[PDB]
RNA sequence: GGUUGCGGCCAUAUCUACCAGAAAGCACCGUUUCCCGUCCGAUCAACUGUAGUUAAGCUGGUAAGAGCCUGACCGAGUAGUGUAGUGGGUGACCAUACGCGAAACUCAGGUGCUGCAAUCU
RNA sequence: GAGAACAGAAAUCUCCAGUAGAACAAAAGGGUAAAAGCCCCCUUGAUUUUGAUUUUCAGUGUGAAUACAAACCAUGAAAGU
RNA sequence: AAGCUCGUAUCAGUUUUAUGAGGUAAAGCGAAUGAUUAGAGGUUCCGGGGUCGAAAUGACCUUGACCUAUUCUCAAACUUUAAAUAUGUAAGAAGUCCUUGUUACUUAAUUGAACGUGGACAUUUGAAUGAAGAGCUUUUAGUGGGCCAUUUUUGGUAAGC
């Protein structure tokens, strides 16, 4: 029932995915990804710290499940619901399959062996490499302990090393801290919700002057 | 600016969605026949839907298309049936237009047992010239965007000719 | 249970150049064949007849016939310890000439030419290929480029 | 004027364009394939086609070999060019389509040395026959019609100076039933009738029926017959004539170039826009941003 | 230099939207006796260049346009990879030596060239 | 998508856009747009003669397939197929 | 094993140069196909539900589908792109150049195609290195249970599987 997942821990298969080929898979049992204060602007949590993997192996998506109700639910016992957006950078597509040999005793019920050992799904799991990141949180510059505290309490409940980094770039994004800035002073950005949209010099600017006045405006 | 941005009927479209064949069917037929005075041509059901009666290639229905000042006559004896009266709509975003009627006897024709009575869909279908662009063989165009139909300006022409309203809205 | 047809293993390579489908080029048609031209093999998925086995993809070899639609080609094949002649009938979308010994002729011209111009001239005109040869000594300046001087760089995340 | 259709990026990056000719709406390319190529054992030997192409006003036949860099034209012969004949009305007629036909056949064979012998039919009777090879000498230059996209139909113009040109001398290989005078039901042709075709019997007979019927429209077409004295009883003798001074000299005399290719480049160059510079772009960028930020 | 016919390479040529075009050519355009074809002379067929217009097609230009093309110590000598070690690491995997070496991203520029023939203030 | 009596989410008609998002007997894959798809006309080259070739391969057989020759036919204006 | 024909002939488990073929690794999906998280702005007479309402493609509200631009994440049986390694061909004497014969094939044509006469270019003759000789034949033995390691890789929780 559910055999444990040092029998799964290391990319040995193939990706394997649901297909029209693989069907009659079991569902995730993550299937939340983004919670916490989700409909926020990129102003309003300039923080991010990232927990980013240290080791090429492949994750369940309960591990996945349980990480996150952990850490969702030490951040809402201290800081609150409206102080961060955990959002789960890493997805469950893998399959992991069961030959199922039987239990009881084999002397008539054989099983057959290894003869069509080709095994059914069993779950779900994220294939992840090293460096590739996992439970980004975007709160304010003040929930810095808290957020670290809720990534390594979480950190637990996955198998090998996870790191705890800290970022610059108002890290749901790219785009560092003081450029960020600089673009927020000359205009070039737009709240579109919970991601912002940039100017860019290349479209029309019958488009770019409808939906970004402030940028060459010489008002202020 | 108007030396050839006029406004013309490419044809009309006279159309009766009787539902079977046989004698309802020929008989509409021998209707658009002599109005038209052109040999008419019968239409096939495309698929089945078993609610109507009708499946593939049953022979379903029948139409024509007229040209010209025959067509223009066949259109004004038959928007007489309307009172030269149409709707904002009944006009396609493109700048064609139809009206449909019932009791095509409205139209001079006898009643005459021999034939019966069956409704009517007529189709304007309009254009400027300069269309042979888009339907010959060699050297096939578009037509610019000036030069393309459209419902505001078939409805000016519909109105500030043939003494026509589009009421009910 | 296994599969073993004439095309199988052929899907991609028979693909057919994105945005480079239908409508074959006549200058494929126009190109002249001779007896002894050598001539690559890369197939045309569009053109069904005259195609070649998927061995002959990008075998290069030379015509031995000419008809009214194709070319007879022969390959030298390797079966075991050995190489045999094969001989293939192939329409010409599925061939085209070779830049390789175009370009040998050319060089063939020039080696003429320069011994022409060399018996006139001065003889010994060393018209062998040579390798790149290891460079010579020179003298590297600064009059305006100082040598720059670089440090390997501290980790950082950026992340 | 319309925008819901909307191509959109994706649609536009995998779009492939067909070929020029094809976009033009001018070739078939499926056809000039089956046409166009030789047979291989040949090597070298030109496919010659006779291009019979109709625009309004004038018909173009041109005799064209196929390369690489692009076709070549062995001999190429005009209507526009029959009025030194003595074809002033109708030049884009089956008529004129006949005798710029003739003057084809007649003009390639003169320039390629075999005019003395594959003379041809000068005894035009609409007869058909091909031009069957002369013993003890060379064989008639072949040379296979391209109609292009103009229906194939029996009564056109395409077919009229296919036959002008295989009576002019010139060797076309092609069926009888599509000259008219050929009758749906019983498989032969019509002769007299396609004399009467090449010889504008028909433009006659219908300049007879109207000025015996309705003389308005005869009075607006058919004017330049009117001014120039011609009635509807010697358009067989023009044609005629027509024909033998075809055969007589088809050498094509060409025009004098006033105003030549200097000054015609200068009068269009005058007209013709410049295209634009980047520093010009980059200034009405500015002077966009300016005014659509600063307002005056 | 334009235009036509026939093309070659087949988007620097395609698409959206506006603006221009003298000459010639192309084009729309006019009529239905004859060949011909349609439910319909719309398409096709034929006859007039006559009655009319560049309105469209067409060509060219425009656009901090979309797309496409070229280049770049732009990313990036990164990812990946051939070869090597009684190398590190519980392992997973990793570094290092002799070598080869991308794509996306980013920026910059560009937006058909050309052959044969014929014609054009 | 927008329009037209009964007509409705779907019945027939008209225009627009539509790089294939369809179809091509039957798996899957490739290929195909004045097409290899749909419709129409004509047809039997699904014929004869026996040879060379490609795959499987021993470089045998069978199966299938390719490109010609000598004939005879169909098709179409014809090139050509 | 027997040899045979020759004695630099031609060769090669190798590089270089030129020219090709490939669709793996990588990458990519604000590019197609499938999968997939999140909200944001539009949108119907042509979604459901309630409200002001005797009805009005009459006025309002929630949510779902759609569209638009963004967005996190993927594919052995997806892909625009696209390696490294491995791979085909060539690197000249059976060659290049000039003139010119045969033909029943081909051509509109003594034009082409194929094979050639005759003449011209030779020892840095058309890259590198090596060549414990090159080429050819006959006959016959044993074998036709395999195993291990590095690397790629399938099945399996794994296995000295």
């Amino acid at each position: 029932a559910r055999r444990p997942a040092r029998c799964y821990r290391y990319q040995k298969n193939k990706p394997y995915p649901k297909s029209r080929y693989n069907r009659a898979v079991p569902d995730s049992k993550i299937r939340i990804y983004d919670l916490g204060k989700k409909k926020a602007t990129v102003d309003e949590f300039p923080l991010c710290v990232h927990l980013v993997s240290n080791e090429l192996e492949q994750l369940s998506s309960e591990a996945l499940e349980a990480a996150r109700i952990c850490a969702n639910k030490y951040m809402t016992t201290v800081s609150g619901r409206d102080a961060f957006h955990l959002r789960v950078r890493v997805h469950p597509f893998h399959v992991l399959r069961i030959n199922k040999m039987l239990s009881c005793a084999g002397a008539d019920r054989l099983q057959q062996g290894m003869r069509g050992a080709w095994g059914k799904p069993h779950g779900l799991a994220a294939r992840v490499d090293i460096g590739q990141i996992i439970f980004s949180v975007r709160t304010k510059d003040s929930n810095k302990d808290v957020v670290v505290e809720g990534l390594r309490r979480a950190r637990y409940k996955f198998p090998g090393q996870q790191k705890i980094i800290l970022s610059k770039k108002w890290g749901f994004t790219n785009l560092d801290r003081p450029e960020y800035l600089k673009k927020r002073e000359a205009g070039e950005v737009k709240d579109d919700g919970a991601f912002v949209k940039f100017l860019s010099k290349k479209g029309s600017l019958e488009n770019n002057i409808r939906e970004f006045p402030e940028y060459f405006a010489a008002q202020a | 600016q108007n030396p050839m941005r006029d406004l013309k009927i490419e044809k009309l479209v006279l159309n009766i969605s009787v539902g079977e064949s046989g004698d309802r069917l020929t008989r509409a037929s021998k209707v658009l026949e002599q109005l038209s005075g052109q040999t008419p041509v019968q239409s096939k059901a495309r698929y089945t839907v078993r609610t109507f009666g009708i499946r593939r290639n049953e022979k379903i229905a029948v139409h024509v298309t007229v040209r010209g000042p025959k067509a223009e006559e066949i259109l004004e004896r038959g928007l007489k049936v309307k009172e030269y009266q149409l709707r904002d709509r009944n006009f396609s975003a493109t700048g064609n237009f139809g009206f449909g009627i019932d009791e095509h006897i409205d139209l001079g024709i006898k009643y005459d047992p021999s034939i019966g009575i069956f409704g009517m869909d007529f189709y304007v279908v309009m254009n400027r010239p300069g269309a042979r662009v888009t339907r010959r063989k060699r050297c096939k165009g578009t037509v610019g965007n000036s030069h393309k139909t459209t419902k505001e300006d078939t409805v000016s022409w519909f109105k500030q000719k043939y003494d026509a309203d589009v009421l009910d809205k | 249970g296994k599969s073993h047809g004439y095309r199988s293993r052929t899907r991609y390579m028979f693909q057919r150049d994105f945005r480079k489908h239908g409508a074959v080029h006549l200058s494929t048609y126009l190109k002249v064949y001779k007896v002894g031209d050598i001539v690559d093999i890369k197939a045309n998925g569009s053109i069904q007849k005259g195609m070649p086995h998927k061995f002959y993809q990008g075998k290069t070899g030379v015509v031995y016939n000419v008809t009214k639609s194709s070319v007879g080609v022969i390959i030298n094949k390797m079966v075991g310890n050995r190489y045999l002649e094969k001989r293939l009938n192939l329409r010409v979308e599925h061939i085209k000439h070779s830049k390789c010994r175009q370009e040998f002729l050319e060089r063939v011209k020039a080696n003429a030419a320069k011994r022409a111009e060399a018996k006139a001239q001065g003889v010994a005109v060393q018209l062998k290929r040579q390798p790149a040869q290891p460079r010579e000594s020179r003298i590297v300046s600064t009059e305006g480029n100082v040598p720059q001087t670089l440090a390997p760089v501290p980790y950082e995340t950026f992340i | 004027a319309f925008q819901k259709d909307a191509k959109s990026s994706a649609y536009s990056s995998r779009f492939q364009t067909p070929f020029r000719r094809r976009r033009e709406g001018k070739t078939d390319y499926y056809q000039r394939k089956r046409l166009v190529t030789q047979h291989k054992a040949k090597y070298n030997t030109p496919k010659y086609r006779l291009v019979v192409r109709f625009t309004n006003k004038d018909i173009i036949c041109q005799i064209i070999s196929s390369t690489i860099t692009g076709d070549v034209v062995l001999a190429a012969a005009y209507s526009h060019e029959l009025p030194r004949y003595g074809i002033t009305h109708g030049l884009t007629n089956w008529a004129a389509a006949y005798a710029t036909g003739l003057l084809i056949a007649r003009r390639t064979l003169q320039k390629l040395g075999l005019d003395e012998t594959y003379k041809g039919v000068e005894e035009v009777e609409g007869e058909y026959e091909l031009t069957e090879a002369v013993e003890d000498g060379p064989r008639p230059f072949k040379v296979f019609l391209d109609i292009g996209l103009q229906r194939t139909t029996t009564g056109a113009r395409v077919f009229g100076a296919l036959k002008g040109a295989s009576d002019g001398g010139l060797y076309v290989p092609h069926s009888e039933n599509r000259f008219p005078g050929w009758d749906f039901e019983t498989e032969e042709i019509d002769p007299e009738l396609l004399r009467s075709y090449i010889f504008g019997g028909h433009v006659s007979q219908y300049m007879e029926e109207l000025a015996d019927d309705d003389e308005e429209r005869f009075s607006e077409l058919f004017k330049g017959y009117l001014a120039d004295d011609i009635d509807a009883d010697s358009l067989e003798d023009i044609y005629t004539s027509a024909h033998e001074a075809i055969r007589a000299d088809p050498a094509f005399k060409p025009t004098e170039k006033k105003f030549t290719k200097e000054q015609y480049a200068a009068e269009s160059k005058k007209y013709r826009q410049t295209k634009l510079s980047k520093e010009e772009r980059a200034a009405r960028v500015a002077a966009k941003i300016a005014a659509l930020a600063g307002q005056q």
